[PDB]
Protein backbone atom coordinates (compact mmCIF):
# COMPACT_ATOMS: atom_id res chain seq x y z
CA UNK A 1 0.00 0.00 0.00
CA UNK A 2 2.53 2.68 -0.90
CA UNK A 3 5.76 1.96 1.47
CA UNK A 4 8.25 3.86 -0.42
CA UNK A 5 10.53 3.28 2.24
CA UNK A 6 10.42 0.21 2.75
CA UNK A 7 9.95 -0.05 -1.01
CA UNK A 8 13.61 1.84 -1.43
CA UNK A 9 15.38 -0.15 1.47
CA UNK A 10 14.47 -3.63 0.12
CA UNK A 11 15.60 -2.73 -3.81
CA UNK B 1 21.03 -35.75 5.41
CA UNK B 2 22.31 -32.16 4.79
CA UNK B 3 22.35 -31.79 0.93
CA UNK B 4 24.99 -28.86 -0.32
CA UNK B 5 22.16 -27.02 -1.30
CA UNK B 6 20.92 -27.01 2.86
CA UNK B 7 24.54 -26.56 3.76
CA UNK B 8 24.57 -23.54 1.56
CA UNK B 9 21.53 -21.95 2.76
CA UNK B 10 22.95 -22.17 6.47
CA UNK B 11 26.04 -20.12 5.52
CA UNK B 12 24.18 -17.77 3.77
CA UNK B 13 21.57 -17.25 6.66
CA UNK B 14 24.83 -17.31 9.05
CA UNK B 15 26.76 -14.15 6.87
CA UNK B 16 23.30 -12.51 6.69
CA UNK B 17 22.75 -12.33 9.80
CA UNK B 18 26.36 -11.60 11.13
CA UNK B 19 26.46 -8.53 8.70
CA UNK B 20 22.86 -7.16 9.89
CA UNK B 21 23.71 -8.08 14.02
CA UNK B 22 26.45 -6.19 15.87
CA UNK B 23 26.62 -7.94 18.76
CA UNK B 24 28.93 -4.86 19.62
CA UNK B 25 25.67 -2.12 19.32
CA UNK B 26 28.04 0.47 18.23
CA UNK B 27 25.16 1.68 16.54
CA UNK B 28 22.89 2.62 20.00
CA UNK B 29 25.07 5.49 20.49
CA UNK B 30 23.10 7.66 17.32
CA UNK B 31 19.97 7.14 18.70
CA UNK B 32 18.21 9.87 20.75
CA UNK B 33 19.51 9.14 24.63
CA UNK B 34 17.18 6.68 26.75
CA UNK B 35 15.68 8.51 29.74
CA UNK B 36 14.61 6.17 33.23
CA UNK B 37 13.37 9.01 35.74
CA UNK B 38 7.38 8.57 33.27
CA UNK B 39 5.77 10.54 30.66
CA UNK B 40 7.13 7.75 27.55
CA UNK B 41 10.35 8.71 28.71
CA UNK B 42 11.96 5.87 26.70
CA UNK B 43 10.01 5.92 23.78
CA UNK B 44 12.10 8.26 21.62
CA UNK B 45 15.26 5.90 22.21
CA UNK B 46 13.22 2.56 21.96
CA UNK B 47 11.74 4.29 18.70
CA UNK B 48 14.51 5.11 17.22
CA UNK B 49 16.06 1.93 18.18
CA UNK B 50 13.48 -0.47 17.00
CA UNK B 51 13.64 1.72 13.69
CA UNK B 52 16.98 0.95 13.14
CA UNK B 53 16.11 -2.67 13.87
CA UNK B 54 13.62 -2.91 10.90
CA UNK B 55 16.58 -1.29 8.66
CA UNK B 56 18.54 -4.16 9.51
CA UNK B 57 15.87 -7.04 9.51
CA UNK B 58 15.27 -5.71 5.71
CA UNK B 59 18.91 -6.20 5.03
CA UNK B 60 18.59 -9.76 6.60
CA UNK B 61 15.50 -10.71 4.79
CA UNK B 62 17.24 -9.40 1.55
CA UNK B 63 19.58 -12.48 1.56
CA UNK B 64 17.50 -15.34 2.47
CA UNK B 65 18.17 -17.78 -0.63
CA UNK B 66 15.38 -17.41 -2.68
CA UNK B 67 13.66 -14.41 -1.38
CA UNK B 68 15.09 -12.33 -4.49
CA UNK B 69 12.36 -14.16 -6.75
CA UNK B 70 9.63 -12.78 -4.75
CA UNK B 71 7.63 -9.61 -6.57
CA UNK B 72 8.80 -6.13 -5.04
CA UNK B 73 4.65 -6.15 -3.50
CA UNK B 74 5.00 -9.40 -1.62
CA UNK B 75 8.91 -8.68 -0.44
CA UNK B 76 7.02 -5.00 1.53
CA UNK B 77 4.13 -7.32 2.40
CA UNK B 78 6.13 -9.72 4.11
CA UNK B 79 9.06 -7.30 5.48
CA UNK B 80 5.69 -5.23 6.81
CA UNK B 81 3.74 -7.98 8.80
CA UNK B 82 6.84 -10.04 10.32
CA UNK B 83 9.36 -6.88 11.13
CA UNK B 84 8.32 -6.52 14.72
CA UNK B 85 8.39 -10.49 15.20
CA UNK B 86 12.10 -10.65 13.82
CA UNK B 87 12.88 -7.73 15.64
CA UNK B 88 11.85 -9.82 18.80
CA UNK B 89 13.39 -13.21 17.67
CA UNK B 90 16.53 -11.65 17.20
CA UNK B 91 16.02 -9.84 20.26
CA UNK B 92 16.76 -12.77 21.78
CA UNK B 93 20.40 -12.64 22.11
CA UNK B 94 20.52 -9.61 24.11
CA UNK B 95 17.97 -11.23 26.36
CA UNK B 96 19.75 -12.69 29.82
CA UNK B 97 17.85 -14.38 32.11
CA UNK B 98 19.51 -13.45 35.23
CA UNK B 99 17.76 -10.36 35.63
CA UNK B 100 15.12 -10.54 32.51
CA UNK B 101 16.80 -7.77 30.40
CA UNK B 102 18.30 -6.95 27.22
CA UNK B 103 21.94 -6.32 28.27
CA UNK B 104 23.01 -4.04 24.69
CA UNK B 105 26.67 -3.86 26.06
CA UNK B 106 26.98 -1.34 28.37
CA UNK B 107 24.24 0.12 31.50
CA UNK B 108 22.68 2.59 29.30
CA UNK B 109 21.44 -0.06 26.73
CA UNK B 110 20.54 -2.51 28.90
CA UNK B 111 16.58 -2.50 29.10
CA UNK B 112 14.44 -4.34 31.73
CA UNK B 113 10.61 -4.51 31.94
CA UNK B 114 10.63 -0.92 33.51
CA UNK B 115 12.24 0.68 30.93
CA UNK B 116 10.83 -1.12 27.99
CA UNK B 117 7.21 -0.09 29.63
CA UNK B 118 7.90 3.68 29.73
CA UNK B 119 7.03 3.44 25.73
CA UNK B 120 3.38 3.39 25.27
CA UNK B 121 2.83 -0.54 25.35
CA UNK B 122 1.36 -2.42 28.42
CA UNK B 123 2.02 -5.31 29.69
CA UNK B 124 -0.76 -6.54 27.63
CA UNK B 125 2.42 -6.73 25.36
CA UNK B 126 5.16 -7.09 27.50
CA UNK B 127 4.61 -9.84 30.39
CA UNK B 128 3.92 -12.27 27.01
CA UNK B 129 7.11 -10.51 25.65
CA UNK B 130 9.36 -11.69 27.99
CA UNK B 131 7.81 -14.78 28.49
CA UNK B 132 8.66 -15.49 24.95
CA UNK B 133 12.43 -14.57 25.41
CA UNK B 134 12.52 -16.59 28.17
CA UNK B 135 11.33 -19.54 26.59
CA UNK B 136 13.02 -19.22 23.49
CA UNK B 137 16.27 -18.73 25.55
CA UNK B 138 15.59 -21.86 26.89
CA UNK B 139 15.46 -24.31 23.77
CA UNK B 140 19.29 -23.11 23.35
CA UNK B 141 18.96 -23.06 19.49
CA UNK B 142 22.36 -23.31 17.40
CA UNK B 143 23.27 -19.94 15.84
CA UNK B 144 22.15 -22.12 12.80
CA UNK B 145 18.71 -22.72 13.75
CA UNK B 146 18.61 -19.05 15.20
CA UNK B 147 18.85 -17.78 11.75
CA UNK B 148 16.47 -20.33 10.12
CA UNK B 149 13.77 -19.29 11.68
CA UNK B 150 14.21 -15.71 11.44
CA UNK B 151 13.99 -16.78 7.71
CA UNK B 152 11.30 -19.02 7.91
CA UNK B 153 8.93 -15.88 9.90
CA UNK B 154 10.17 -13.53 7.37
CA UNK B 155 8.75 -15.79 4.27
CA UNK B 156 5.31 -17.07 5.70
CA UNK B 157 2.79 -17.46 3.05
CA UNK B 158 -0.60 -16.75 5.14
CA UNK B 159 0.87 -13.39 5.63
CA UNK B 160 -1.73 -10.28 5.29
CA UNK B 161 -1.87 -9.45 1.67
CA UNK B 162 0.22 -12.01 0.39
CA UNK B 163 -0.23 -12.26 -3.42
CA UNK B 164 1.98 -15.52 -5.03
CA UNK B 165 1.49 -17.23 -1.86
CA UNK B 166 2.67 -20.47 -3.60
CA UNK B 167 6.16 -19.18 -4.22
CA UNK B 168 6.34 -17.52 -0.48
CA UNK B 169 5.47 -21.57 0.67
CA UNK B 170 7.95 -23.46 -1.84
CA UNK B 171 10.78 -20.60 -0.59
CA UNK B 172 9.86 -21.26 2.84
CA UNK B 173 9.43 -25.14 2.72
CA UNK B 174 13.12 -25.06 1.13
CA UNK B 175 14.23 -23.77 4.18
CA UNK B 176 11.61 -25.61 7.06
CA UNK B 177 13.00 -28.49 5.55
CA UNK B 178 16.76 -27.07 5.79
CA UNK B 179 15.48 -27.29 9.71
CA UNK B 180 13.97 -30.38 10.15
CA UNK B 181 17.13 -32.05 8.55
CA UNK B 182 19.48 -29.73 10.32
CA UNK B 183 18.31 -30.63 13.36
CA UNK B 184 18.04 -33.89 12.85
CA UNK B 185 21.83 -33.93 12.11
CA UNK B 186 23.68 -32.15 14.17
CA UNK B 187 21.55 -31.05 17.32
CA UNK B 188 22.10 -34.28 19.44
CA UNK B 189 19.43 -35.15 21.83
CA UNK B 190 18.05 -34.51 23.81
CA UNK B 191 17.90 -30.78 23.31
CA UNK B 192 16.62 -32.27 19.51
CA UNK B 193 13.56 -33.62 21.25
CA UNK B 194 10.83 -32.10 19.40
CA UNK B 195 13.04 -29.26 18.87
CA UNK B 196 11.26 -28.49 15.87
CA UNK B 197 7.57 -28.42 17.08
CA UNK B 198 8.72 -26.78 19.62
CA UNK B 199 10.03 -24.06 17.23
CA UNK B 200 7.46 -23.46 14.92
CA UNK B 201 5.02 -23.10 18.57
CA UNK B 202 7.38 -20.20 19.09
CA UNK B 203 6.60 -18.61 15.64
CA UNK B 204 2.72 -19.00 16.62
CA UNK B 205 3.38 -17.13 19.52
CA UNK B 206 5.00 -14.67 17.38
CA UNK B 207 2.23 -13.97 15.67
CA UNK B 208 -0.16 -13.44 18.99
CA UNK B 209 2.64 -10.90 20.29
CA UNK B 210 2.49 -9.43 16.61
CA UNK B 211 -1.43 -9.36 17.41
CA UNK B 212 -1.06 -6.87 20.57
CA UNK B 213 1.62 -4.93 19.23
CA UNK B 214 -0.82 -3.88 16.30
CA UNK B 215 -3.43 -2.64 18.59
CA UNK B 216 -0.71 -1.23 21.01
CA UNK B 217 0.37 0.50 18.34
CA UNK B 218 -2.91 1.64 17.14
CA UNK B 219 -3.43 3.14 20.61
CA UNK B 220 -0.15 4.94 20.81
CA UNK B 221 -0.37 6.24 17.49
CA UNK B 222 -4.02 7.82 17.89
CA UNK B 223 -2.66 10.99 19.47
CA UNK B 224 -0.32 13.12 16.95
CA UNK B 225 1.29 14.22 19.96
CA UNK B 226 2.73 10.73 20.40
CA UNK B 227 3.21 9.82 16.91
CA UNK B 228 5.37 12.48 16.84
CA UNK B 229 8.32 10.60 18.88
CA UNK B 230 8.61 8.19 15.96
CA UNK B 231 10.46 7.47 13.19
CA UNK B 232 8.88 8.12 9.91
CA UNK B 233 10.22 4.50 8.57
CA UNK B 234 8.41 3.21 12.07
CA UNK B 235 5.35 5.40 11.19
CA UNK B 236 5.19 3.71 7.74
CA UNK B 237 5.91 0.03 8.68
CA UNK B 238 3.34 -0.10 12.00
CA UNK B 239 1.08 2.75 10.98
CA UNK B 240 1.08 6.15 9.55
C1 LIG C 1 15.87 -3.77 23.03
C2 LIG C 1 15.23 -5.06 22.30
C3 LIG C 1 16.20 -5.59 21.25
C4 LIG C 1 17.60 -6.09 21.67
C5 LIG C 1 18.41 -6.64 20.52
O1 LIG C 1 18.11 -6.35 19.32
O2 LIG C 1 19.33 -7.41 20.81
C6 LIG C 1 13.85 -4.65 21.52
C7 LIG C 1 13.21 -5.94 20.78
C8 LIG C 1 11.77 -6.07 21.17
C9 LIG C 1 11.48 -4.51 21.38
C10 LIG C 1 10.00 -4.11 21.83
C11 LIG C 1 8.94 -4.48 20.68
C12 LIG C 1 7.45 -3.92 21.02
C13 LIG C 1 7.46 -2.29 21.20
C14 LIG C 1 7.93 -1.45 19.83
C15 LIG C 1 8.08 0.19 20.06
O3 LIG C 1 7.50 1.08 19.41
C16 LIG C 1 9.09 0.52 21.26
C17 LIG C 1 8.62 -0.24 22.57
C18 LIG C 1 8.48 -1.85 22.44
C19 LIG C 1 7.96 -2.27 23.76
C20 LIG C 1 9.96 -2.49 22.13
C21 LIG C 1 11.10 -2.12 23.13
C22 LIG C 1 12.54 -2.56 22.71
C23 LIG C 1 12.65 -4.11 22.39
C24 LIG C 1 12.48 -4.90 23.85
Amino acid sequence: KNHPMLMNLLK
Amino acid sequence: KLSEEQQHIIAILLDAHHKTYDPTYADFRDFRPPVRMSPLSMLPHLADLVSYSIQKVIGFAKMIPGFRDLTSDDQIVLLKSSAIEVIMLRSNQSFTMDDMSWDCGSQDYKYDVTDVSKAGHTLELIEPLIKFQVGLKKLNLHEEEHVLLMAICIVSPDRPGVQDAKLVEAIQDRLSNTLQTYIRCRHPPPGSHQLYAKMIQKLADLRSLNEEHSKQYRSLSFQPENSMKLTPLVLEVFGN
